[PDB]
């Protein structure tokens, strides 16, 4: 239940399917990572609480808690947790997804699929969204996907 | 198939992070299935 960034694993062997964020007793990840399945955490079980396919987000144990947003000017850090590698910080200036409903920050970083759900951080260390839903331009560009608190 | 979580770190900014990547400005659409696509 401790705050932090976590691998999302599945089982023969184990494989990492994604990443998520524990904050304020709630686990946050991308819908496409778990498809809303229950998660084991040690001997405990985490059940889905809120989810939305269009936003590609899901929270467990309570409502979505992450609410910081990119300021539109500053560099950010992807706290990437790739399969088989220690958590690592990658700093970048986001580009922008321009949509009919407004602009969304986007990071032009291409990490293995099991990194989906990794948090993107502002300079204060607040999570401004999750990595792993995006588009191809052949480089992948991820939206900075944030939910609503 | 059981899915489980393992802690991998604190959520912290790192002063010494590797820096990389571009900042493209892209016109995109978001459909009902959560899929982004390019628009022209």
């Amino acid at each position: 239940t401790t705050d932090g960034v976590y691998r999302v694993m599945t089982r023969l062997g184990s494989t990492q399917v994604g990443v998520g964020v524990m904050q304020e007793g709630v686990f946050h990840t991308m819908w496409h990572v778990t498809k809303g399945a229950a998660l084991r955490s040690g001997e405990g079980r985490l059940d889905p609480y809120w989810g939305d396919v269009k936003q590609d987000l899901v929270s467990y144990c309570g409502p979505w808690k992450l609410d910081a947003a990119w300021d539109g000017l500053s560099e950010v850090q992807l706290l990437a947790v790739p399969p088989g590698e220690r958590a690592k910080n990658i700093q970048t200036l986001p580009g922008i997804f321009k949509t009919k409903d407004g602009d969304i920050g986007a990071v032009a970083l291409d990490y293995p699929a099991g990194t989906s759900g990794s948090p993107i951080l502002d300079k204060s260390g607040r999570v401004i969204g999750l990595y792993g839903n995006g588009v191809v331009i052949g480089s992948y560009v991820s939206a900075i996907t944030q939910g609503k608190r | 198939v059981d899915m489980y979580i393992e802690r991998a770190g604190d959520i912290t900014w790192e002063k010494d992070a590797e820096v990389t990547g571009n900042s493209p400005r892209l016109d995109v659409a978001l459909d009902e299935s959560g899929d982004f696509s390019l628009v022209e």
